[PDB]
């Protein structure tokens, strides 16, 4: 929540890549991480050098941005 | 062993300063290199254009850094120290070096 | 975190402390010091403050003379920014009354937080200088040598029996 | 908070220098990695043996090999003496040099050799000193001739040993 | 006097070691590494790979 | 007092070797009273 905020809704902001403090790495191997994208469950992911999100996908399919 | 003070240094906490200061009408060459894993400022004494320096010492509070060389004739024969100004208890650091940073390096010269 | 004694923001007598740690404190946080360093700056009026000439603020231009909101805000919102540790101005709310000729404005100021570069000049220290042995422990040995192996060998006994 | 003594082996060396890969373009390779693993590993020996060469030369851990050089240099040569006494006349020696054999400074010395309770001193109207040992952990013939440096130019003295009171 | 012990550690974490092995391997579940590098089934794992 | 560490380490050493000696099957008996597998007893699970 603390990253879509204080954030106007027209701007169209997407929530791929943003950073979340707090959150701590998805350690899953990559077989694993697959199988939780198919169930539309987000992972919070140490990336390349880093860490951050990695989709605002919904349940029913459609990304969050657009809700 | 009659001694007065004559001079003070500062840095300002560059790794790698190098600098020219003269003493008892002599001039001289330093170098400072900051040591990370040991934390201290590693001192080079040397002649204007020497090819090498003449002495290399670490820093240390209280203690005769000159102590073991006052018998070559490009040695300065007075005495260098570092004290602090605060608690006695503060070791020297980076960027506490100074007149009014917290720690006071100085140097004396005998009475002749 | 420029150092300074602190000043109370309920009454503005110098912070002396609660009755039970009563005594004197120096400003730390760089946000109590920029606190009072806008309150100071703010309350001055300029020019009545002797050795310096120049501080303070003109209160008399605006007080008393038919002004536009419009130019005070601008004034009051540029005394703000001489500090060389602010990083912006959030909002600004200049409302003015007719009636009772009154003007009132609120804003708030962002300031971040830095280091303390060196406790030398400040209580305490960061190092952990060695104890002395006691007795004849150095030259002869240690008995904790013993005890911690009987626990080791009492906790492994423990272990291996399901519990 | 921390200690004075920087001469410490890095912690985790190893996982260091492989954080310096740049964007984990090789991680989960495993032909890379092995070899880079194998030649960091090895400054990891290196490193570890980088400490002993200075703390194993202090006179506390020094062993006997060596202890000879540190004993050298102070004019105290090994004679007959064993390895765990010969660091005790080391101590005694060069405590001698900062001392006046007063009653409290003689308890002092007495007291690295013999624990807390081990020892006790009489003394006597006429020059007269006793020594009292009771939980002496070496032999103490080889010992005396020190304890007998650290007293005054005209002390008399007794010494007694037993274990226990 | 009696700190030969300087040298009893050096076993006894070993043993400590051993028997986590020894555990893992009895009561293990459908495994165990030893300092060889090579890997040990636990029981209830080995009655699953061999041959049927 | 290390007389007293010194005692239980004298039988704790006593009841480790009897469980790694412990013939084909022996019980050592633990301070807690429970009762633990020479280690032959517990290569019986291989030994089918």
């Amino acid at each position: 929540i603390g990253a879509m905020a204080a954030n106007d809704p027209s701007y169209g902001d997407s929530l791929h890549l943003k950073t979340m403090p707090g959150m701590v790495p998805f350690a899953g191997s990559d077989t694993q991480r697959s199988n939780a994208w198919s169930r539309n469950a987000n992972i919070y992911r140490g990336l390349y050098g880093g860490g951050s999100y990695i989709e605002g996908k919904t349940s029913s399919g459609q990304y969050v941005d657009v809700i | 062993r009659t001694v007065v003070r004559t001079f003070d240094f500062e840095l300002s906490g560059y790794p790698d300063e190098t600098f020219r200061v003269v003493l008892d009408s002599v001039t001289y060459e330093l170098r400072f290199m900051w040591n990370e894993r040991d934390e201290s400022w590693f001192m080079s004494l040397g002649d204007i254009g020497a090819q090498r320096p003449t002495i290399t010492s670490k820093l240390t509070c209280y203690s005769d850094i000159l102590a073991p060389y006052r018998y070559l004739d490009n040695v300065p024969d007075g005495n260098l120290y570092l004290w602090p100004l605060g608690d006695i208890r503060t070791r020297a650091g980076r960027f506490n070096i100074g007149p009014l940073k917290g720690i006071q390096m100085t140097y004396s010269s005998l009475i002749e | 975190q420029f150092k300074d004694l602190l000043l109370d923001p309920l009454t503005g007598d110098l912070d002396f402390g609660t009755p039970g740690d009563r005594g004197m404190r120096l400003a730390l946080t760089n946000q109590l010091s920029l606190r009072q360093r806008l309150y100071l700056r703010f309350a001055i009026w300029a020019g009545d403050w002797y050795f310096d000439e120049t501080f303070g603020f003109p209160y008399r231009t605006f007080v008393g003379k038919k002004t536009v909101k419009a130019v005070l805000d601008g004034r009051i919102k540029s005394e703000v920014r001489q500090e060389p540790d602010v990083l912006q101005i959030t909002d600004f709310q200049s409302t003015m009354d007719v009636v009772s000729r009154s003007y009132k404005c609120f804003f708030t100021v962002v300031t971040a937080e830095g280091e303390e570069i060196s406790l030398a000049f400040v209580g305490e220290d960061e190092y952990q200088y060695p104890t002395p042995p006691e007795s004849n422990v150095q030259l002869c040995g240690d008995e904790g040598v013993i005890i911690n192996f009987k626990n080791k060998l009492y906790y492994l006994i423990n272990f291996r029996l399901p519990k | 908070l921390k200690d004075v003594n920087h001469i410490h082996p890095l912690p985790d060396f190893v996982r260091g220098g492989f954080d310096y890969v740049p964007s984990d373009i090789f991680s989960g390779k495993e032909n890379f990695e092995q070899t880079l693993r194998i030649l960091l590993e090895r400054l990891e020996f290196i490193d570890q043996k980088m400490v002993e060469l200075a703390e194993l030369r202090t006179t506390l851990n020094a062993e006997d090999a060596i202890l000879d050089e540190i004993g050298r240099q102070l004019g105290i040569y090994r004679n007959g003496l064993n390895d765990p006494e010969y660091r005790a006349v080391i101590m005694i020696l060069t405590g001698n040099n900062s001392k006046s054999g007063t009653r409290a400074d003689i308890i002092a010395t007495l007291k690295q050799l013999f624990g807390e309770d081990g020892v006790t001193t009489y003394k006597g109207y006429n020059y007269r000193l006793d020594i009292n040992i009771f939980n002496t952990c070496m032999e103490v013939t080889d010992i005396l001739p020190e304890i007998i440096d650290m007293l005054p130019l005209v002390t008399h003295l007794r010494v007694v040993e037993n274990q226990g009171y | 006097i009696a700190l030969l012990s300087s040298d009893a550690d050096k076993a006894v974490d070993q043993i400590i070691e051993d028997s986590k092995r020894l555990h893992i391997v009895v009561n293990g579940t459908g495994q165990a590494v030893a300092e060889d590098g090579s890997l040990l089934p636990s029981v209830r794992k080995a009655l699953i790979d061999n041959l049927y | 007092d290390a007389d007293k560490a010194v005692d239980q380490i004298i039988e704790d050493s006593k009841r480790l070797h009897i469980v790694v000696n412990g013939t084909g099957t022996e019980q050592a008996v633990a301070e807690d009273g429970s009762l633990l597998p020479s280690v032959r007893k517990a290569l019986i699970d291989n030994l089918y």
